[PDB]
């Protein structure tokens, strides 16, 4: 999803 | 006309690189870290890391070597900025002054080129020749190292291959060498080629491309002894050389992913590997001899070691340490050992230092429900999630309250010789002295011998020999622990008053005015000595045994009253040595001489609040440097309190102030208190490690937190935080989180170890039916955390594949009750984006989670806020607002539908939102009409978002995709239809910083405008202001002023650093400032800060203390 996503550049790379 | 000031609160705490090698001196052991735009040096030592130099630069460290070419003493180190700023550095001690110097630099960015797979690399080859970049696809950028080439002038070269994985140079090899994983269709192949400089192309490497693995991402470059190198995969590690190829699968290692790696031995037998998961290998190259050839390898195995923070960098140290720097943690200080104790991991932590990590949401409380907000983040990612609790100031626990209005001073008291415990603290007073014998922990004003009632005293310090002192307006009194009465008593021969008190244990030195006396309390007698008279008035002196002196002091220094000064003197003698003429017309009310490491102190306190600074020599005599700062605008009595093991210096103003210590420097944090008088460190049977503090009414008394502008409270939740509420009448937080799982061999999920939803107190599930259709999983929850004792009260977990993405703690329509609503969102690897989630409505008891109400919806809850009793909340792309039933459920009222999705918004008081993922924001308003939405205006602009907030009714910050603020306002304009549709990027700024949230709030308190704090990926706490079109100007001048004397490091044009940038375009700054780098003003020393002006009016320290009046807006 962009879900993985948003949380993930969440994060950082 | 925007006019915006973002500042620094707390610099980035996330470990981005780091580096191992002799940059300070050949012989020298240095890590250096890379934080964001932040150069940390250390050297390296018995007890770990001695700090040296912190350098800060205009540019994101995005490639970071030491190395060292022929005929060089010691190692330069080169950086790569991400705005691809390339420059050369060389560490240079002026004696006792440092500095980085920029032996190179010059941008290295080409216009053509997509910037690349795995990001920009910089790679330097093992004989020093050059330096090779992969900015971009396609190309590779080489910097040839020379004498010259003081500029960095590269060429590119074609690069056959579009989609390169990793590089690095080999050792041992005649031609410079690349080498490289990189992939195309069949899967990922590795190759080589030679560097000839002189032709500007490549050659045949020495070996042909073979293939390594699907996910292979490291090289490594074994250096020269084995020569070769090492690549990495997931499950699977293997080796190349020429036609030599070892291959191992560890099981060990499938479970995660390697992701950093270091060279143990500079030989090559040993590397450490880092795992996502945290976990550390050893990878270990057999070695093998044969009699007169060069050394061959047998194997290579991996030996798990521990378990680190999650690491995304390593570095070896002295022996068997390994520092280990972490974005997703704490970073740390790591040690190996030969053994494994219980469990049998060869790992222990040593150090730890605190990464605020990923902030990723935030929130602010005055927790203690004071004036000033503490600041509560979560933090971390997976096992280091946390909670911190940032606090600004020192503050102090106040254990009894005793209201005098007067105390004119405090000293100590044992009324028995031996213990360390004081049970009376004779005070000054408004021409008295009460003194208070002390029942242990209970108040009690009695008598003493020879110690008066009626005079005031001056004076209690600790003299020795059995006995008690007490200098009084009139004599320097005496009382015995034998006699207790009487024993001694000077007074001045003429019958006329002691002005200024001093005393340590053993010396006694008074001041009837210029004349200055010298007495000793001599095994039960005050004997005289020394004489003499000076120019002035003296206003106050200072005297300790410091170092190499037991009790009888050497030399000293004193402030007088006409010519404002403060000079250095000896002691029977009274010989003056250097001095200083500081001006105004008010005097110095302090001075005081100390030490803490290595090198003795000089402070003078004057009655303006302000204060001059210098260092003295226990030896010498001379003058250090000077500065003059600002506490509290009363005079202010400087003193020494009983701390750990560097015992400090408490400074009483109107702004109570520690001052502690920096490098070797000294720290100059807050103090969390109203007013402090006097104050002395004390230690009763009742009341230990006390300081004493009067006020302008109150004896109080306690401990002190850390030093720090900042302390940092963290609270561990080994699962990753994701949200934060703080519902006040609950005195509780809502937290979502988020745990991961793998599936079993009964297929369902376990876990991998306990969090902070599994060890709840009490706990739920979603029970809920509201729908029917190794590997990992993430499993959801609510927390409900104290908020005095951080305890996970209960948990509350969600669906099988529901993700909680937004939380408000928010009262509804007439329901007087006050919820926490969380909503949620079904994802599935599969699905492109969730057609199907839910708002859920929640309260909590005197101890109970009760699911209130739920809420389909077919879309992700990005977000929502409590907009006017209703609750307005972005849904996929929809951006709707919802109407609480008395009936207590939530029903739709409207909506809006033109956002690509929307990820954010934020409410203006009034009918007014915000927000969206790609382009960029929308304005809109409630209207109290058919309970419509009006769209008002947007920006359009193509600006991927991550965080948006309301500055006020026209202001709009927000924050995007490549680490640049932007700030809107509506077109006040003529033809108000389309020139109002449309609202204009007033303010531009880059950050450098990815932003996940702002909010509201400010650390300060009980000339700018408001206070929105964010909150980043690096850790990095900013803060953002608004300012008078004036302050802006004089401001945006003292910029441009200030940065022609401020030389940059790598010699990067500061204007360069803040401009805009988003790949396809580049914009200068407008309506932005650094404070950061006006706060820069004051480390300038005073002619380079006049330079800064030569222009209502102009002046010359105005402008130094314009500044510090901002510095406290955090």
């Amino acid at each position: 999803s962009l879900v993985y996503y948003l949380k993930n550049r969440e994060v950082r790379l | 006309m925007s006019y915006n000031y973002v500042v620094t609160a707390q610099k980035p705490t996330a470990v981005n690189g780091c580096v191992t090698g002799h940059f300070t001196s050949a012989e020298d052991l240095n890590l250096l870290i890379a934080k964001n735009t932040r150069l940390e040096i250390y050297v390296v030592t018995a007890e770990g890391l001695r700090p040296v130099k912190e350098v800060g630069m205009y540019g994101k460290i995005a490639v970071m070597e030491l190395f060292r070419p022929k005929g060089e003493s010691k190692d330069l180190l080169f950086i790569l900025t991400a705005k691809y700023n390339a420059c050369i550095l060389e560490y240079k001690q002026s004696g006792e002054s440092i500095d980085i110097i920029t032996r190179a630099h010059g941008n290295v960015q080409d216009r053509i080129g997509r910037p690349s797979e795995t990001g920009i690399i910089g790679i330097i080859d093992p004989e020093c020749r050059m330096i090779g970049l992969r900015l971009y696809d396609g190309l590779f950028k080489v910097i040839p190292l020379d004498r010259d080439n003081k500029e960095l002038k590269a060429f590119n070269i074609r690069l056959e291959e579009l989609h390169v994985i990793d590089v690095k140079f080999l050792y041992g090899c005649q031609a410079p060498t690349i080498c490289f994983v990189y992939q195309d269709p069949q899967g990922r192949h590795v190759k080589t080629y030679e560097v000839s400089l002189r032709e500007k192309e490549f050659n045949k490497g020495p070996w042909k491309q073979e293939n390594v693995e699907a996910e292979a991402s490291m090289v490594i470059a074994v250096p020269e002894p084995f020569g070769g190198a090492i690549i990495i995969g997931q499950e699977s590690i293997t080796y190349h050389n020429g036609d030599k190829y070892l291959a191992i699968a560890p099981p060990i290692i499938k479970q995660s992913t390697i992701v950093c790696h270091n060279r143990v031995d500079p030989n090559g037998s040993r590397y450490l590997l880092g795992d996502m998961e945290g976990r550390l290998f050893m990878l270990l190259l057999e070695k093998e001899e044969q009699m007169d050839g060069t050394v061959t390898l047998k194997d290579l195995r991996v030996e798990l070691l521990g378990e680190t923070s999650i690491a995304e960098c390593l570095t070896y140290l002295d022996n068997g340490v390994v520092f280990v720097g972490s974005r997703l943690g704490d970073s740390q200080l790591v040690k190996l050992n030969v053994d494994s104790n219980e469990q049998g991991s060869y790992v222990v932590a040593m150090e730890t230092f605190t990464n605020l990590g990923p902030i990723v949401d935030m929130c602010v409380v005055d927790l203690e429900r004071q004036g000033q907000g503490q600041l509560v983040t979560c933090s971390g990612a997976f096992k280091e999630g946390s909670l911190r609790i940032i606090r600004n100031g020192i503050g102090i626990h106040e254990h009894a309250s005793i209201d005098l209005p007067g105390i004119k001073g405090l000293w100590p008291l044992r009324s028995d010789p031996n213990r360390e415990t004081y049970d009376t603290l004779v005070l000054s007073f408004v021409g008295q002295t009460r003194v208070l014998m002390l029942n242990g922990e209970e108040v009690e004003e009695t008598e003493l011998m020879g110690f008066v009632d009626d005079q005031q005293t001056f004076f209690c310090g600790n003299v020795a020999h059995q006995q008690l002192i007490q200098i009084t307006s009139a004599s320097v009194r005496l009382v015995s622990q034998e006699p207790k009465a009487l024993v001694s008593e000077w007074k001045e021969p003429q019958a006329k008053n002691i002005s200024v008190a001093s005393c340590n244990s053993s010396q006694v030195v008074v001041a009837v005015g210029r004349a200055l006396y010298y007495l000793q309390i001599h095994p039960q007698e005050l004997r005289q000595i020394s004489h003499t008279e000076m120019e002035h008035e003296v206003a106050c002196l200072d005297i300790t045994p410091l170092g190499d002196s037991n009790g009888l002091s050497p030399l000293c220094a004193i402030g007088l009253w006409t010519d404002i000064s403060a000079r250095i003197l000896k002691l029977p003698s009274f010989e003056l040595l250097h001095k200083e003429m500081l001006g105004g017309e008010i005097i110095p009310r302090s001075i005081l001489m100390t030490t803490f490491e290595s090198s003795h102190y000089l402070l003078c306190a004057l009655g303006d609040g302000a204060l001059f600074y210098f260092g003295l020599n226990i030896e010498t005599g001379l003058l250090s440097d000077r500065k003059k700062v600002t506490l509290g605008t009363q005079p202010t009595v400087l003193r020494t309190f009983r701390s750990l093991s560097t015992t400090n210096v408490f400074a009483c103003s109107d702004r109570p102030t520690v001052i502690y210590s920096s490098n070797h420097k000294l720290v100059f944090s807050n103090v969390n208190l109203k007013e402090v008088n006097y104050m002395c460190p004390l230690n009763s049977d009742g009341y230990p490690d006390s300081l004493a503090l009067a006020n302008n009414s109150t004896l109080t008394i306690g401990t002190i937190d850390e030093i720090q502008k900042l302390h940092i409270r963290t609270v561990p939740l080994y699962e990753s935080p994701r949200k934060i509420c703080y519902q006040e009448v609950s005195q509780c937080f809502g937290v979502l989180s988020s745990r991961i799982e793998v599936q079993d061999t009964s297929g369902g999920t376990t876990a991998l170890r306990p969090s902070a939803s599994t060890q709840a107190l009490s706990s739920s599930v979603s029970s809920s039916k509201l729908f029917s259709s190794g590997e990992e999983v993430e499993v959801h929850n609510l927390l409900i955390i104290d908020q005095h004792t951080f305890e996970v009260l209960h948990a509350h977990q969600f669906l099988q594949n529901e993700y909680a993405l937004s939380l408000v703690s928010c009262k509804l329509g007439k329901d007087p009750n006050t919820y926490f609503i969380v909503g949620t969102a079904m994802v599935y690897p599969e699905e492109a984006e969730p057609k199907q989630g839910r708002i859920v409505v929640f309260q909590y008891s005197d101890g109970k989670l009760q699911t209130v109400a739920e809420k389909e919806v077919k879309g992700a809850v990005y977000s929502m806020v409590e907009f006017n009793g209703k609750l307005l909340a972005s849904i996929n792309s929809t951006v709707r607002l919802y109407e609480w039933t008395t009936e207590k459920d939530v029903r739709t009222e409207c909506n809006h539908y033109n956002n690509i999705m929307a990820l954010y918004l934020k409410t203006k008081g009034d009918f007014i939102l915000v927000g969206d993922l790609m382009r960029s924001v929308l304005l809109l308003a409630y209207k109290p009409m058919e309970g419509n939405f009006e769209e008002i205006a947007r920006d359009f602009n193509p600006n991927w978002m991550s965080a948006v907030e309301i500055l006020d009714d026209d202001n709009f910050l927000g924050a995007e995709n490549a680490f640049n603020l932007f700030v809107c306002q509506k077109d006040s304009a003529a033809t108000t239809d389309e020139e109002r549709q449309h609202l204009q990027e007033v303010g531009l700024f880059h950050l450098g910083e990815f932003v996940n949230v702002f909010c509201h709030g400010s650390l300060v308190m009980q000339p700018t405008q408001g206070s929105v704090l964010f909150g980043t990926v690096n850790g990095m706490i900013g803060l953002v202001t608004s300012l008078s079109e004036s302050w802006y100007n004089l401001l945006l001048d003292m910029q441009n002023r200030l940065n022609k004397v401020i030389k940059s490091v790598g010699k990067i044009e500061h204007s360069f650093w803040r401009s805009f940038h988003t790949e396809r375009k580049t914009e200068p700054a407008t309506g932005f400032i650094d404070g950061d780098l006006i706060e820069s003003f004051l480390d300038i020393s005073r002619p380079k800060m006049q330079e800064v002006v030569a222009n209502r009016e102009a002046t010359a320290d105005d402008l130094i203390k314009v500044v510090e009046e901002l510095t406290r807006i955090h």
